[PDB]
RNA sequence: GCACCGCGCGCAGGGGGGCCGGCGCGGCAUCUGGGAAGACUCCUAAGGCGCAAGGGAAUACCCCGUGCGCCGGGGGUUG
């Protein structure tokens, strides 16, 4: 309630980096008397590497391992509530294809691959959800695919055009997130934020703020300001 | 065309059955090991022209029936390339005697 | 560059296509009484705008993007309102737009053509384009497969009647279809009418003279009577 | 539906369509239903494309076959107008097959585009 | 001349060019798919100089990835005749016809195939050897089969899907003994179409030994065909 | 503790280490009918008689594997006793069906299969008439 | 690290290696890392990194 | 083994290392070069191309003006 104390410290060893971290919380469950029981909550990590890492917050330490035939994962991202039991990480990756692993009964096993991008230089550097069946994933060929879950299709690939303040000619997508409206907020390497409207994956507003590459967003809870670190 | 298209499929089955018979005739295998130990057991373990005449036969009747096939396929690919250049309209492909190549952009109505 | 531009009929906005392909296309939107840049407008595509078309009150304007793609996009909301395909078209090279007591709410312009580098000119219904949600397969009132090379030029009337569209790359590439009964003039132009490799056209305002302007560098001139 | 190895992506359906209007310029590509079967019969197809709006889809669902049996690259396209007009023919064709030869850039894009296949198998 | 190979079951042919496998027919003079078929006998039948005892089917490699292997040089494939096989990927009747006459009438077979029109093919291979019995239903459900497949020692597997080391390890938990046997093909083309063909087999096999068998050995096929691998490997010992 | 093992004839039970009971039966189309009735987790004659004791429940206790075969016949009531699924039941289940070599003279000192073969050719054909020609 | 492979000519002994990664944490890619890096600074060039040092 | 008044020398290979330098493979925001390349662009010219014949020749290569076609340039009033 104001004075973040550090807990606990869990060190990885020589030559190990952390990238992504998602909390995964249930719904809150009702026991047979009344009383609630809250979600029991597990830390997934990614470290560069094509595994994802399942922690044991209580033993301090890794729990599980898990690893698919794909590319070092780079961003990934959990399938939001609507069901309530099945509940599915989703993970972009360098070579593109997006990988999507199953938890459940305390399992961490490699399920599927939804699709991959054509080119093999598409690197899939960002991942957030716009609702339970609709994934929207940032590209660094200046792209920002919305695709599908359930049947692994592509909804619609918005785009932006190339930056003008120097060469390099690609824009990378370096973050998106979803605001509870439908609508896309994208920070991408200009410097820019797009808002992008869902119904019709277009983009509405191009912001420019900072000088450098945008680098991380968040939203609101219920969606009325935006925080974009750069 | 078609005499030379059925040449060529007879070359096509005659060049399959060939390499099939050739290959039959005449880092690729790895053994895994736990240890060190069982891997130096296993060296230990390991310390402890009839053929060439018919490969070198079958093999230049491959060369002969690749030879055969590849001239049959360019001359298949000559012929549809006189029917382009011959064709009752401006019809793509080909190379002309100077060196441009025939490339006409209208659809065929 | 400067060089394709569109004045709305309202005469209150002007729409310049910018220069960055990128595989997606944007034009910006100025108010030309001050001549200031109040918008930008972003379609997704292959190389960019192929071409786009105010509509007839002036609110929105429609882009028509090679690989295909279409959308509307509002001036009022100030973002895309839809995004259609034309059937098949392997790239949009250029559209136009016209007509009236069409769709209110997409303006009021009740015909759209889309010319592509095929030669195929598809001629679509604004109204059989509502399923606001916008039908991502419409299809074409009438598809025109006449001429043979890339569409090059094509405008409507101002009364909406007729809709002239010409290829440049051959000699005398030009047709005249009235509408809406779809149907291609099949008595002009003849084979010896001299037309020449037909650059630009245009209607009168008061749809009485058909201008057209050829690669040599004169123009003729044809009374449209009925 | 039985159209499984389907070729969604709008930039990949751009270059498949690019790739076969290059090919209908060489004169090295075969047009209709028919003649991909027999160019696949005959073992000299590189690279078949389909097309997923036919109304009938067993007037096409046979070529898989032979593909396999072949082991030959198949990949459905959305629209056999697309596919139509992009070969330069003003008809709706549904299956075209387009072949490969000793030396080519096409031949350079045809390796490349069956490596992109095989990235969407 | 007919001879046996080293291993227990196959038997090679001899001449003056030529070195064809070859495996004995359980159902004398009958082919399936138009395989070639030698006749030989036993010596002892000079004044009659008639081939009439033994019928041998010839066992082609550029259609089989166990023969293959055995060309490659495999040093065991886990089977003799006696053992029981289940044939995960049962591509139109060919090779399990083969492990069929492999086997022998008191060794089994049971095949495993999704295919339809490959499951056409099976049944009616398995009307004429009854030493095999077929099951038309996707592999990655093995309690749907459950009930038909008692416990097995080698598991032979040629499927064409992404998670084949899940579903070898699914009917290797449901079927295989202990200290069982494994013959796996790996496709690479099928598996990742992109990543280098060593890398993707060496992730497979990381995936096996996580998955908790002993990869005794692994040998590729390309002499015979493209960018495939054969892993040997024994189960819990 | 009950278990409940299916095999192409019929069902032991070996609560009291080594075998308790059995449940025979042989050559019938009434055994694909069984086997579209486990498919499911459907009411089976032979399932009800085996699980038909008089007395009552003494322990409620009765390891099974497939979670959809134990929540139906948790659902039917007639002698509501309940199933547990195979909370890793595989050295169990997996060491019985290792191990029937000594069940084979307990119960049925023979081999039945032929009508396992039998089964297993009705159920396939049954299939490529559901995908019929 | 891992032991090397021994080549007698046609085969190839190795000796299977897993004992890195036992339940901390894997590995992170060099690769990867660098490759990351290098599309945070495309072409930017540093500044001068510190004082008045040689 | 050479020297028993010595270092060092020829030779078999066991293991790890500087990961010093080359080779192979992979990616690589960019940059350079080549091809392909938009159909407003080039498309070589007001003419060119193709096929089958005929003649001539440095005799592998080529050139030239008969019969069929395919385009193009100019000119060209609802045929």
């Amino acid at each position: 309630n104001g004075g973040w104390y550090q807990e606990v410290i869990i060190p990885g060893g020589k030559d190990r980096s952390v990238d992504g971290l998602v909390w995964v919380t249930d719904p809150d469950e009702e026991m047979a008397d009344g009383k609630i029981i809250h979600g029991k909550s597990r830390l997934f990590s990614i470290g560069y590497t094509t595994t994802i890492t399942e922690w044991d917050l209580e033993k301090a330490r890794a729990k599980k391992h898990a690893s698919g035939q794909h590319g070092e994962i780079w961003c990934f991202g959990v399938q939001p509530l609507p069901a309530a039991q099945n509940r599915k990480l989703v993970a972009g990756t360098v070579d593109g294809n997006l990988v999507l692993y199953s938890i459940e009964d305390g399992d961490l096993k490699f399920q599927k691959t939804l699709t991959r991008t054509p080119s093999k230089k598409t690197k899939f550097v960002s991942i957030a959800f716009q609702s339970h069946n609709i994934v929207i994933v940032g590209c660094s060929n200046s792209t920002i695919c919305a695709y599908d879950v359930r049947t692994g299709t592509m909804l619609r690939q918005m785009t932006l055009g190339t930056d003008l303040t120097g060469g390099s000619k690609n824009i990378i997508v370096w973050a998106v997130k979803c605001l509870p409206n439908g609508d896309i907020v994208s920070g991408d390497s200009t410097g820019q934020v797009c808002i992008w409207d869902g119904k019709t994956y277009t983009q509405a507003q191009r912001i420019q703020s900072h000088t450098q590459d945008v680098l991380c967003l968040s939203v609101s809870a219920d969606g009325s300001k935006i925080i974009s670190g750069g | 065309l078609g005499y030379v298209r059925t040449m060529r499929n007879i070359a096509a089955k005659e060049l399959k059955e060939l390499e099939e018979r050739y290959v039959l005739a005449g880092p690729k295998k790895i053994v895994f090991f736990e240890g060190v130990e069982e891997r130096q057991q296993a060296l230990e373990k390991q310390k402890a022209r009839r053929k060439q005449l018919v490969l070198e036969k079958l093999a230049r009747k491959v060369k002969a029936a690749r030879k055969k096939l590849k001239a049959l396929a360019d001359a298949e690919y000559e012929l549809e390339l006189q029917q382009a250049k011959m064709a009752k309209t401006a019809t793509s492909g080909g190379f002309t005697k100077s060196g441009r190549r025939i490339k006409v952009r209208e659809r065929k109505r | 560059t400067m060089e394709r531009f569109r004045v709305s009929p309202c005469g209150r906005y002007m729409a310049l296509v910018a220069s960055d392909k990128k595989g997606g296309g944007m034009l910006n939107i100025i108010n030309v009484g001050t001549m200031q840049w109040i918008a930008q407008a972003r379609i997704d595509g292959r190389h960019g705008v192929a071409d786009f078309a105010w509509w007839s009150d002036g609110n929105g304007l429609t882009i028509a993007g090679r690989d295909g793609q279409v959308t509307e996009w509002s001036m009022i909301t100030r973002r895309t309102v839809g995004i259609w395909r034309d059937e098949g078209s392997i790239g949009g090279t250029v559209m136009a737009l016209g007509g009236r007591n069409g769709p209110a709410e997409l303006g009021g312009d009740r015909w759209v053509a889309i010319g592509s580098n095929s030669g195929i000119l598809n001629v679509y219904d604004r109204n059989d384009l509502i399923e606001i949600r916008i039908k991502k397969y419409p299809t074409p009132t009438r598809v025109f497969e006449q001429l043979t090379t890339s569409i090059s030029v094509v405008a409507f009337s101002p009364d909406g009647q007729l809709l002239a569209f010409g290829s440049q790359h051959k000699k005398d590439a030009l047709r005249l279809v009235h509408l809406p009964s779809c149907t291609v003039y099949r008595n002009w132009p003849t084979e010896q009418t001299p037309l020449g490799r037909v650059t630009a056209i245009a209607f009168s305002s008061k749809s009485d003279v058909l201008a057209v302007g050829n690669d040599v560098g004169r123009v003729r001139l044809w009374e449209i009577r009925g | 539906s039985a159209a499984w190895p389907k070729a969604e992506d709008p930039a990949l359906v751009q270059e498949l369509l690019d790739c076969v209007q290059q090919a209908s310029h060489y004169r090295q590509l075969k047009k209709g239903a028919n003649e991909t079967t027999k160019s696949v019969n005959r073992g000299t197809s590189e690279l078949v494309i389909l097309a997923a709006d036919t109304q009938p889809l067993s007037i096409v669902l046979h070529i898989p076959l032979i593909c396999e049996e072949k082991n030959v690259p198949y990949v459905y396209v959305p629209s056999k107008v697309a596919l139509g007009r992009a070969c330069g023919v003003s008809r709706a064709v549904i299956a075209v097959s387009l072949t490969s030869n000793e030396a080519s850039d096409l031949n350079s894009k045809i390796r490349a585009l069956r490596d992109k296949v095989e990235r969407l198998a | 001349i007919v001879e046996p190979h080293r291993h227990k079951g196959v038997f090679v042919a001899r001449g003056g060019k030529e070195d064809l496998l070859c495996t004995a027919n359980l159902v004398p003079g009958e082919s399936v798919y138009g395989e070639k078929r030698i006749s030989v006998e036993t010596p002892g039948s000079g004044p009659d100089a008639v081939a009439t005892k033994t019928e041998y089917r010839i066992w082609n490699p550029f259609r089989s990835k166990l023969a293959a292997g055995i060309l490659g040089g495999l040093e065991t494939i886990y089977m003799k005749p006696g053992s029981k096989v289940l044939y995960l990927g049962a591509a139109s009747g060919t090779s399990v016809s083969h492990v069929a006459d492999i086997v022998g009438p008191t060794g089994a077979v049971y095949a495993v195939e999704f295919s339809h029109r490959s499951g056409r093919d099976l049944i009616n291979m398995a009307t004429r050897r009854t030493n095999v019995i077929p099951i038309v239903e996707d592999a990655r459900k093995p309690m749907a089969y459950r009930m038909l497949v008692p416990m097995v020692d080698v598991i032979f597997a040629d499927v064409a899907q992404p998670d084949q080391a899940r579903i070898v390890g699914i009917n290797a938990r449901l079927f295989l003994k202990q200290g069982g046997g494994l013959l796996i093909s790996i496709k690479a083309s099928c598996i990742d179409s992109t990543a280098p063909p060593e890398q993707v087999f060496a992730s497979e096999v990381q995936k096996l030994r996580e998955d908790k068998f002993f990869p005794k050995e692994q040998l590729t096929l390309e002499p015979y065909e493209r960018d495939h691998a054969m892993v040997s490997c024994v189960y819990l010992q | 503790l009950f278990i409940l093992t299916e095999t192409s004839a019929g069902y032991a039970l070996f609560k009291a280490i080594k075998y308790k009971e059995f449940a025979k039966f042989d050559s019938a189309a009434i055994a694909v009918e069984e086997a579209s009735g486990i498919l499911e987790g459907k009411v089976t004659p032979k399932l009800a008689s085996l699980l038909n004791e008089l007395k009552d429940e003494k322990k409620v206790t009765l390891a099974v594997h497939d979670t959809k075969l134990s929540n139906s016949i948790t659902k039917l009531p007639g002698i509501n006793i309940k199933p547990i699924s195979g909370s890793m039941t595989d050295d169990l289940f997996r060491a019985i069906r290792q191990h029937l070599y000594n069940l084979i003279p307990g119960m049925e000192p023979s081999n039945f299969d032929e009508m396992n073969l039998g089964l297993a050719h009705s159920l396939s054909r049954h299939k490529l008439k559901f995908s019929p020609e | 690290k891992n032991p090397k492979d021994k080549r007698v000519g046609s085969t190839a002994y190795r000796v299977v290696s897993n004992g890195g990664d036992p339940r901390l944490a894997p590995k992170a890619k060099k690769q990867s890392l660098n490759l990351k890096q290098a599309l945070l600074r495309r072409d930017r060039v540093a500044k001068p990194r510190g004082g008045f040092f040689v």
